[PDB]
RNA sequence: CGCUGCUGCAGUUGAAACGCCCGUAGUUGGCCCCCCGCCGCCACGAGGAAACGGGAGCGCUCCAGGCAGGCCCGUUGGCCCCGCCGCGUGGGACCGCGCAGCGGGCGCGGCGCGCCGCCGCCGCAGCCCCGAGGAGAGCGGGCGGGGGCACCGGUACCGGCCGGGGACGGGUGAAACAGGAUGAUCCCGCCGAGACCGCCGGCCGCGCAGGCGCCUGCCAAGACCGCCUCUGUCAAUCAAGGGCGAAGGCCGGGGGCUAGAAGGCGAUCAGACACCACCGUAUUCCCGGCCGUAAACGGUGCCGCCCCGCGGCCGGCGCGCGCGUCCCGCCGGCCGCCCAGGGAAACCGGGAGGCUCCGGGCUCUGGGGGGAGUAUGGCCGCAAGGCUGAAACUUGAAGGCAUU
């Protein structure tokens, strides 16, 4: 138990860069996110892009390793401003 | 400075740590010098002269100060010692016992003899001064 | 923070004399400063000292006749053995006959000359010459 | 001039700060003031920052400021 | 020794000033140390102003002025005589002279 | 800048020395 | 000097020399103690209870008119704040900066002010715990602070 | 040798204030109660080996000595000193520190007492220092390039065009390599992209420092001020420990206009591979982490006190007056000049003053020049490297500030 928290599965294999990158992505993939609809931290991933709330029971499209993504958060915000204008 | 009736420990610690900062205390009490000194705490030591050599004078003086390369018996450490007085190198011959004593600068070098830390005092068991005055 | 009340009071007393003023006001009044001023007044170094009642920590107005050279506090209050009340005299003041070190003793806060006669030793509060 | 201490000038003391003075003292007072609707006098702080309402006209008579409270309705003066 | 209390800069109650460049040298110079002489001149020289003023067919148009803040680096300023090396006595003077 | 140039020279000797210790482990 | 800033300021309050009630003031100790008790019913903090007595009523100094300070009046009625108001007011501020921090992760300046405010809550709590004005069990954590407010 | 500094060193520039802020131990704590209980404290006791040291007497011929000697105090050989944190008694200023109700009676509680109870039993003024130019909290009122986040506008540079028109254009110290009838440069009409926030813009301001400047909207804060608001010392500095920290750099993505480490190049010059011209990769810029350094400066740690005038600016507040961004003050910040004072001077005087006349509190660091911020071990970092950190050895100066 120390630096390689979830990447201990790999063992002494695949090299440090891959394990460090995997530690960020795998932690995000295995994380629990807040349902936009039910506001409870029970959204988990079923497949890349498919995230399902285990309380709300709602499936939402999302980033492969995160419910929301940085490009997409920008897009919703631009769409609301542009929609308010038109 | 620390000014508390209960600050004696801090003041003692500061003196202990700060005392070593002065170079002369560190030479005297660290103990590195005692191991390093070719004469280990001794006033002087005996040795055999492997080579009679002359060390050129440092500027601005110009001279071939006469010196001997001596292997001290106690530590088997070879050293350079100046043979004092005029033309007294003649008494020294290589493969001859000699006694080497400090130059009075406590391991430092005196005047224009570069890197000479000691002077011969007795060659073949007879004092160099006596030979130059022709006493013996 | 204002740890030593005496030091602030006595530096103001000496700063006012150096410019040369007739009245000085000391911001904090302490019963020890009041005693210190009293010993100096009796010896004649200073005149009347008036303790205004702030109802908070109080103030002191000390009248200066101009005869005080240096008045100071030795901090920490150090412990002076009776066979050392003479050692302090030469290190701190000018001449044995002129000058007064105040030391607190079980008998009270008194000048060293008095303590030396009583054969008692206390804890030094400060030097007034 | 022989003006000295322990007995200092009142006018000179006012200009000096409340705590930087021989006796630290209030710089504020209470005001006897009379409203347009009600002629009874309400005693108010001179530096009230609280919302203060008249015992008569429903609207507050106190307007809070950085220093002395300003008033919105009729004004009396100098409490006695 | 410290030559100037100002330290050659007018920085007071600050740790950093916006960089500007010498107009001549192009050296980055903190805004406080720049020489900064503002100049208001005329679009054409006085020697040509008379002839241009006569030429204009407009009723009352003066030669329009050009406003530029020249900011110079220390070296650019001493070489181009914008500022002079003064004695320790006159170094203190602050009023614009001449 | 002889002090800044001495430090760089010291660093290019310490990195060489660190490499030499690594050859022998 | 300010505890957590290199700032020096003096904007204090100067209590009068007279510790005796003013002549114009007509409120008996019970009259103002009643106001203090009804102001506690509104839930107003003792800093506000003291201000309300000062401006709507004319009792500029409560201890002058009564014999005890606002919290002594409250403690006698057992109506004092369970958590002393000073700590509680710091705790409101800590949660308020923490709420803003939840939206913005790049306000390093805001985070810094939190460390200073939190440090006060710890310092005042240790004094309050030692005085026993706070139960010894009390611990200000941070994540659990939202519930504590 | 005050070159180790308790007395008693130094740290603006000679060597040396940690880049900043929080912070635990540690150290240090405003004022305050006359009366005692425990402290430390101090006084004097006992009791503790001589030698030695100091010292009484004594002519070993003097002497270094030695306790001798002279018909002799009970002839001498006295007396002082083991630093003793031990003890005994006294004092109780200073120094900390004490939460609990008392008191009467019963009562001779198993030779005297206290306990330990029990009874309101009517005897207690029964039971609160005050409110720090300490600190936190509050409310009010303005304040600012303080922070974040979204939105945005403006030219300029660069590129891609449409038109026009015609020989050179760049570049410089002078040039030269690049560019130009594939019509460049130049002018206009547009367009793309990415940076950047001009002039206003400062002895302005804000921020804990590093730092901070488009336009709008939002969010949380912050110092200052005013106060008859609250609390009642809740504090000061700080190893260990946490966070932050220009630029350059590194890592994983985005982006790529401008400059531009490297690279290449034309001119130089004996040679320049350098400066100067030109092209240009990393970089610059964004997001998520690292790094942990700067002449991170005021080369000046932090909290507190008094301290001499004359100014300017800045943010509050109040006073005067008819009355104006007027005037005088107050508080806080930024500053200039400065009488003393200090200093080796330079100078500093909102301190570097109140210091050989040397002692308000706390931390840090230095101890001639090098070797060397090296070696080695450690810790940390992806690395670069950071933090810690010698010695052998060498040397008579190195340095500060002034004056010709």
């Amino acid at each position: 138990t120390k630096k390689v928290g979830l990447t201990g599965k790999y063992g002494t294999r695949y090299g440090r860069a891959a394990r460090k990158q995997l530690l960020k992505i795998e932690t995000s993939q295995k994380a629990k996110y807040t349902c936009p609809f039910c506001a409870k931290d029970k959204v988990r991933r079923t497949a890349c892009g498919i995230w399902t709330c285990r309380s709300c029971s709602k499936t939402m499209a999302g980033g492969a390793y995160s419910l929301h993504t940085e490009p997409a958060n920008a897009a919703r915000a631009t769409i609301r401003r542009l929609r308010l204008a038109r | 400075k620390t000014s508390g009736l209960y600050t004696a420990r801090k003041l003692r610690t500061v003196r202990r740590v700060n005392r070593w900062a002065d170079k002369k205390y560190r030479k005297a009490h660290l103990g590195t010098w005692l191991k390093a000194n070719p004469l280990e705490g001794a006033c002087m030591a005996r040795g055999i002269v492997t080579q009679k050599i002359g060390i050129s004078a440092k500027q601005p003086n110009s001279a071939v100060r006469k010196a001997v390369r001596v292997q001290l018996t106690k530590n088997s450490k070879k050293i350079t010692a100046f043979v004092p007085r005029d033309g007294s190198i003649t008494y020294i011959d290589n493969n001859d016992e000699v006694l080497v004593a400090g130059f009075g600068r406590a391991g430092r070098a005196v005047g224009d003899i570069p890197g000479c830390r000691f002077k011969v005092i007795k060659v073949a068991g007879i004092g160099l001064l006596a030979l130059f005055l022709r006493k013996r | 923070v204002r740890i030593n009340v005496l030091r602030d009071a006595l530096k103001s007393i000496c700063n006012a004399q150096r410019i040369g003023k007739k009245q000085v006001i000391v911001r904090p009044s302490s019963k020890v400063i009041i005693e210190f001023l009293q010993l100096m007044q009796k010896n004649g170094y200073i005149s009347d000292f008036a303790v205004v009642d702030n109802h908070r920590s109080n103030r002191i107005v000390v009248n200066l006749i101009g005869r005080l050279n240096k008045a100071g506090v030795i901090s920490p209050r150090f412990d002076i053995p009776a066979n050392d009340i003479e050692k302090w005299v030469v290190n701190l003041l000018p001449s044995r006959l002129f000058g007064h070190i105040i030391l607190t003793t079980s008998q009270g806060i008194m000048d060293h000359i008095e303590a030396q006669h009583r054969q008692i030793g206390g804890k030094v509060i400060g030097y007034f010459y | 001039m022989n003006v000295d201490l322990l007995y200092p000038d009142p006018v000179e003391e006012q200009r000096k700060h409340k705590l930087k003075r021989l006796v630290q003292g209030p710089n504020s007072y209470f005001l006897e003031i009379k409203c347009a609707g009600c002629q009874d006098i309400v005693v108010v702080y001179s530096h009230a920052n609280t919302p203060v309402f008249c015992p008569g006209c429903t609207s507050q008579i106190s307007i809070p400021t950085g220093g002395k409270c300003a008033f919105t309705s009729q004004v009396e003066r100098y409490r006695q | 020794p410290v030559k100037r209390r100002n330290n050659g800069r007018s920085k007071y109650n600050c740790g950093h000033t916006n960089i500007v460049r010498c107009q001549n040298c192009h050296r980055c110079v903190p805004k406080d140390k720049v020489i900064k002489r503002f100049t208001i001149r005329n679009i054409v020289d006085n020697t040509i102003a008379d002839d241009v003023l006569n030429a204009c067919v407009i009723q009352g148009f003066a030669i329009p002025k050009l406003y530029n803040k020249v900011q110079y680096c220390v070296s650019c300023s001493i070489h181009n005589h914008i500022v002079r090396v003064r004695s320790r006595e006159d170094r203190k003077i602050r009023t614009p002279p001449k | 800048m002889r002090a800044k140039w001495a430090k760089k020279r010291m660093r290019k000797l310490k990195r060489k020395r660190r490499h030499m210790k690594a050859r022998s482990k | 000097g300010r505890m957590h800033s290199k700032g020096k300021g003096i904007s204090r309050s100067a209590i009068p020399y007279t510790r005796a009630p003013a002549p114009w003031n007509k409120y008996t100790p019970e009259d103002v103690c009643e106001q203090i008790c009804k102001l506690a019913k509104k839930g107003t903090p003792p800093s506000r209870i003291g201000l309300i007595l000062r401006d709507q009523f004319a009792i500029g100094q409560v201890k002058n008119v009564t014999g005890s300070k606002i919290v002594r009046i409250l403690k006698a009625k057992g109506l004092a704040p369970e958590i002393p108001e000073d700590l509680y007011c710091m705790i409101k501020k800590a949660v308020a900066i923490r709420k803003h921090l939840e939206r913005s992760r790049r306000d390093k300046d805001s985070k810094f002010r939190l460390i200073l405010v939190e440090s006060r809550i710890h310092r005042l709590a240790r004094y309050y715990r030692q005085a026993r004005r706070l139960p010894p069990t009390f611990r200000y954590k941070s994540d659990q602070a939202a519930a504590l407010l």
